[PDB]
């Protein structure tokens, strides 16, 4: 995990695998015993948290994802090449770290309008 | 028109304040048969054309290892002997001498072994620290605000190396960049699981068997113009410090408690010298030169002067260290004013340290003929108040000595969930 | 979570998103420490057991779900309309609640079979 | 054809017993630093057109708390200084008077404090209520079954309101209706996460600064022909209730073993008085007036009379309750047989609180002139055995007062998996 | 589970239920309630590590499952109709367990590559 | 061409050591009410054509359960009356004796019960195993290295049966060969959940209420060639032990620190017998020329023959057991050189069972006339060194014990992920 972070958007977004990989492992009594369960449980939640995330989006089970939702340009007015081969995920994120919430909610709502398109059977 | 889209993995990392697990390499107080086993297989990994600010005297990582390494102290010394029968008044007097050294006194007292029957008078030695008269009589030290246990002989607590791992979803960023002086940015910063070396040496004044800075000599306080904050000196090179107590002890094993033991001095066998260090002294000028060359880098071609500590206590205006089973305290005012210096160092049993009101222990002692050969690496300095400047060695706060080794880790936690635009439609 | 409980079951079939959604997290040292630890570790292991049933059956990661099966009528002889426009789900289920244990076996039964007999390739 | 189809998210809910956590809002007994902040954000979700059938005196969440909150205080309880040593004979006599007040003594014992040395004559006041006679001579009460810990005056035991959640998958269902009479079904029920104020408050026959109960007053009892059974009545309106110790002591600092410091009444300065708790007689009559017109609804036009307890202990026939520090036994005759009723009202030290059979606390006195205005709004009834029915304060089990917060409250797991019949193939 | 690990491999391919079914339950205060918290944590994360597996390769949610990745004859030459009908799992697993990992490194790539092959989107 | 593919599920099962959980069927030492309630529903699963390799006096269940119950009983232990202050000089003699039976004696002390105040005298009775004289004068026997705390009578020691189960992902195999002896492969193996039976009996060289062999006796034993490797045997029938200790004996309920009960002989009444096992001479006869003729069959037609113990301490020379209460001790040497045979047997109170350092443990008196009837069924024998083979009965190691009953379990984890070729393409 955290490879290509120095690389632009575009090389980062070739090799993510890793990060997805390492992550129910590393990198390969209250003495100690205790701390270690509290962090194999930490460990464990935020896997489970990611996969909530994913699943209540369009991407449960995906690496690469796709939405219907087009973002509005006040978040970012910035041109495709220079965004995917000239920055790098953070100074993207810190860019749009101050939208974050709002996009995620505009996703679950996105999912739920499609998923009720989808369910007309 | 453009698409937003998720990925899985992209390179965000977050802040820190997180637990961190042990791992020890191939008994002792930090139990090291109870982290898991370190797959030494050092890997790293470069992470070239980035850029963070680290902030060394703020980090998580020097708090929680302090605050853990008083949790298995304080809990390996729980099930050890208690002190409270040993606290009766003691009748002592003076040792025999020949030459010129008060120090070690012959109390003798009334201890309380079988109940409700006859007490032993059971001689013993015990320094002239451990002792307070109450005005002939003495009673031990620490039998006023709290009852101690004295270290269980079975464990030794010499400093073998842990090793701070991270759990998954967090890992410990490190800057390797060689002039780095604690905070600010740095470049050229790889990602790791596992911490390398640092060893928990406990010291004052004088960092021991520590990690060696690279290149040059550097510099980390807080603010410079603060007066109240510490100041902590790597070394460029490390200067041997050799420390002996040069005499031959007896172990009294005797009985107080059933299934109570309390090992007590039992007679000097030989000479009776003084407890010292040595150093270098050529070796200790030319890195006193060094270290006062690059402080004067740091300010306006001002001269800097050394003085001693001013009128704290034993345990901070002295050198004070753990060799192989005793705790020493040498007066290094020697030090800051072919041939070697001599700093002459008392040894104290009852020790109340890292400061705790509820809190000391007795070290038993050792058969004789110690030895501690180490590796000076550390300076301590704090600086007080015309056109001069005066640094003193100074402790009190023992996070600082872990702080000299985490000085390069800081702990992020990863954020795969990324969101980014492309020409994606479903 | 719980909210067209006292809407019909039509409606409540409409509005089953908040349920899903508020299922890893609430509606937005042994004084407490071990008290939230057994709390979130019972967390986990009821989602995971819902991940796990919906899994056994041809219904992993889908909100919505059809099977193969058509029920007896023994369970209930009830009308379509009655039942999703005059009716809740709770005393359904009690309705069901007899008969709740048998249609999990046939569920289970029937996925190992369409897989058999999409297993011959 | 139809066929059987698999929902996600159904709103079912099955039943209770599982495990709640603590929250607190923005130190004392019941760690407020050992639980989550709560996000306050009062949110709820209003049921529209449920009924659901509560059943308040049997629920699960009085047993977890009452069963935790007995953990939390034997456990802050747990490192605080010990008594075995002060349970020596105590050569006590009377104290000075002036005015017709016995019920304090200057008692006199001899404490092991440096071991096997001189011992202290240590002068001490005590209560004659925390004194036995064993025939001039006296003892500790509870030195005879139980030897307990003096609750350390550095944490307070004041209560602060806890705010007790549910972990995912279990939702708390709260009952708004205002005439519920905490068993049956009742309409307007909403969902909560948190639950609402809950002040860990323990008295008895006098609820205090308890929650109002709304529009008209509610009676609660398992079953009314059953005469064992407690009886629980909300007030209309609180009653305002004003209870004052005047009296001016002082806190001996005493020594009891090696960092053991034991606090004892030291000399009161100034006159002595009783002390007195103060309620409206105006307001407490209309409130009795309109609490028994509500119980006589209850039954045929049956004259009802109340009469003070019969013969309990002083836990249990007196007012108990826990004002700043100290606590308070109130014989409250006066009650139930412009100008206010005064009760006389005996402070203790030694308490066996929650009735174990092992405990008992010592409660370090205040420094004098302390006082404590709440609100009466609860009053735990009992009835006994002509035509007439007699009504008399009861505790004896401490449960009833966090049955009067959390009659409201139910804990309910959710069941996600829905099956249901529609036109769907595959 | 353990089932008809005396059959042959062919029999042993159609009864493969019971063990996936039965994984997350059995088979239907330091007393002892530490024992059973580590377990049921032990049980999850094992759980949680077989389902890591199968998602990073190509099978997430399938008990059955086909790769691209033809694997060398070196590690077995034996014929198809003796292995899957005269011996049993573990023997075969013994005869590969020598080459475990370096399949699975294999596995995990030939994934990377088909994705990459269809990310071209 | 063929294509590898993933099953999920294949049956892999990899080896042993991890974690078993408790489970109880419908108070004592080990907490049934701290086990999950089994589910009884007696489910196996029979693998036919499989072969596997146990190693029976190897397994890691054996040593879970020995040092699990070893942290229950440990535990249980902890909570209770300590025995300090009772360790006094004992001012002891005979008591009044009738018949040939010494063996008890009428010890008083001076016991601290209310501090620093009169000291009652207190007399008690006491065997002459749990005495040592200090040259009248007597102590405890364990007051020179640990002291124990007494078992508190409310809690009973019996053992009924536990079941230890498996975790997911965790099945214990169970070989149902007849003929097994311990180690080896065998066939017609069945899978399990949860263990059979096995009750935690302690006993020595005569395993008491234990599960019995079927069609023949077997032995057991890691080298038949080494000596210092125990020796197991199992019994085809069991011999019936019919066990009493004939007297009818009074409990004081003393005092002993406040809040702390000690409980001691008071009196015998009536006559003052023996206590002593009975074995029925012609069944134990049949069974021991059995079992020689068993052995006989594992060597080349060599004559055995039997003795008794050498030179051990009493908790090994003798069949060590726990009846309704108490501990017995019975010295075996008849058994091994309608008649019924009789054992001589001394009751001991003060023990070192499992023989730890820093245990012991006080066995409150029962109140008189205690029988046990129970089964043997299983025989410690070990071997030591002409042409001739002598057994002895030896113990020492516990772990033995329940080797015996778990000689047919395995833990094994489960490897769902299997790879095998057939033609499939995507
Ligand atoms: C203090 O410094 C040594 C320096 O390292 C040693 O250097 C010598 C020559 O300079 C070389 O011969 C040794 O192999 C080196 N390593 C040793 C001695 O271990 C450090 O290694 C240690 O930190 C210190 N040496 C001690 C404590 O003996
Ligand atoms: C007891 O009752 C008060 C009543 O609430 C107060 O009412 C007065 C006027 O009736 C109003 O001026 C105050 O703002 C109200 N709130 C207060 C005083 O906090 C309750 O609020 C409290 O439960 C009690 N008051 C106490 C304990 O002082
Ligand atoms: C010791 O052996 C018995 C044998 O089982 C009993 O056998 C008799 C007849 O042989 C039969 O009538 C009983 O029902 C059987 N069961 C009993 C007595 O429980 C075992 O059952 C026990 O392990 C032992 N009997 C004891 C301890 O009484
Ligand atoms: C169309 C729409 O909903 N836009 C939202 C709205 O909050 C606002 O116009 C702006 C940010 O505040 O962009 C975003
Ligand atoms: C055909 C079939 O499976 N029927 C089942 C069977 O259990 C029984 O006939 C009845 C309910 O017990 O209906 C259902
Ligand atoms: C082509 C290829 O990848 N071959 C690999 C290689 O490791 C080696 O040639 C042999 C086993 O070591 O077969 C396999
Ligand atoms: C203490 O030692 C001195 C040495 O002179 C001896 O005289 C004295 O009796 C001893 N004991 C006391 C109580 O002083
Ligand atoms: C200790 O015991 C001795 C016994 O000789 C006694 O003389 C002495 O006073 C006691 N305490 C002192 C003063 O050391
Ligand atoms: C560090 O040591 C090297 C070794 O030769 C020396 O060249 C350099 O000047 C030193 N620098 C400082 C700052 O001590
Ligand atoms: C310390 O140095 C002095 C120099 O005089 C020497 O005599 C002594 O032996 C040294 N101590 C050691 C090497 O332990
Ligand atoms: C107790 O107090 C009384 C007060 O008269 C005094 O006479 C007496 O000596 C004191 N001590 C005892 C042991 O009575
Ligand atoms: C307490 O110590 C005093 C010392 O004057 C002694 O007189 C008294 O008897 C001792 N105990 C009593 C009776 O209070
Ligand atoms: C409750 O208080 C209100 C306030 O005016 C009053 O109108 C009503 O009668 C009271 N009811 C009861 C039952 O006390
Ligand atoms: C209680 O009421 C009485 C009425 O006589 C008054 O004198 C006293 O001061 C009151 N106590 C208080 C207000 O604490
Ligand atoms: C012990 O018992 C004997 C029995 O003769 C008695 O004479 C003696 O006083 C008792 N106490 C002591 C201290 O010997
Ligand atoms: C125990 O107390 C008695 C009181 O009569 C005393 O005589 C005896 O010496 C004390 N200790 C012994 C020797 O038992
Ligand atoms: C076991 O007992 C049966 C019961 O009759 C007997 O036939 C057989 O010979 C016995 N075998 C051994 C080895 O004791
Ligand atoms: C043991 O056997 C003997 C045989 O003489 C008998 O007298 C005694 O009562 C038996 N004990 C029992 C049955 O407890």
């Amino acid at each position: 995990f955290l490879g290509a972070a120095g690389s632009t958007m575009g090389a980062a977004s070739n090799t993510l695998t890793v990060q997805a990989r390492q992550l129910l492992s590393g990198i390969v009594l209250g003495v100690w015993g205790f701390k270690q369960l509290q962090a194999r449980v930490l460990a464990i939640e935020r896997y489970l948290e990611v996969q909530q995330l994913l699943g209540i989006w369009g991407c449960s089970g995906k690496l690469i994802c796709c939405t219907a939702v087009p973002w509005n340009s006040t978040w970012s007015n910035k041109t495709q090449e220079d965004i995917w081969d000239n920055m790098t995920w953070m100074q993207w994120d810190r860019e749009i770290s101050n939208y974050t919430d709002t996009i995620y909610r505009l996703l679950e709502e996105s999912q739920f309008q499609q998923e009720i398109n989808e369910k007309d059977n | 028109n453009l698409w937003v889209t998720v990925y899985y993995g992209v390179p965000v990392w977050k802040e820190a304040k997180t637990t961190l697990f042990c791992a020890s390499d191939a008994h002792n107080v930090w139990a090291t048969h109870a982290c898991v086993p370190t797959d030494p297989n050092p890997q790293e990994m470069v992470l070239e054309n980035v850029t963070e600010n680290f902030n060394m005297w703020k980090n998580d990582m020097v708090d929680q290892m302090h605050e853990d390494i008083i949790s298995l102290w304080d809990q390996s010394l729980k099930p050890c002997v208690k002190l409270t029968p040993l606290c009766v008044t003691l009748n002592c007097t003076n040792v025999n001498v020949t030459n010129t050294n008060e120090e070690m006194k012959n109390c003798s007292f009334n201890t309380t072994t079988e109940i409700r029957d006859k007490k032993q008078k059971e001689y013993a030695l015990f320094y002239r620290l451990d002792i307070v008269p109450l005005n002939s009589e003495y009673r031990l030290i620490n039998c006023n605000t709290s009852t101690c246990t004295q270290i269980c002989p079975k464990v030794s607590f010499d400093p073998i190396p842990i090793h701070y791992c991270a759990p998954a979803g967090y890992a410990i960023l490190k800057c390797n960049n060689k002039t780095f002086n604690g905070t600010g940015p740095c470049n050229n910063v790889s990602t790791v699981q596992c911490t390398h070396g640092i060893k928990p040496v406990v010291s004052t004044q004088l960092l021991l068997n520590g990690s060696l800075a690279e290149e040059e000599i550097i510099i980390r306080s807080e603010n410079l113009t603060d007066n109240a904050k510490t100041i902590i000196v790597h070394l460029n090179e490390s200067v041997e410090i050799n420390c002996t107590r040069p005499n031959n002890m007896t172990r009294k094993s005797i009985r107080i408690g059933p299934g109570q033991t309390f090992y007590a001095l039992g007679d000097i066998i030989g000479d009776i010298r003084q407890p010292h260090c040595n150093i270098s002294e050529a070796k200790w000028n030319k890195t006193l030169q060094r270290v006062k060359k690059k402080l004067k880098e740091h300010f306006p071609n001002k001269t800097i002067k050394f003085a001693p500590s001013s009128g704290g206590d034993l345990e901070i205006t002295t050198h004070s260290f753990n060799c192989r089973g005793e705790f020493f305290y040498c007066n290094t005012s020697k030090l800051f004013n072919n041939s070697t210096i001599t700093l002459p160092c008392r040894i104290k049993q009852i020790i109340n340290m890292w400061q705790e009101v509820g809190r000391c222990m007795y070290a038993p002692p050792i058969a004789g003929n110690i030895t501690c050969k180490s590796n000076i690496t550390g300076l301590l300095l704090t600086r007080d108040g015309n056109n001069t400047e005066t640094f003193r060695p100074g402790g009190g706060d023992m996070r600082d000595n872990w702080r000299s080794e985490l000085y390069k880790y800081k702990v992020v936690e990863i954020k795969p969930l990324g969101i980014a635009p492309t020409k994606c439609n479903r």
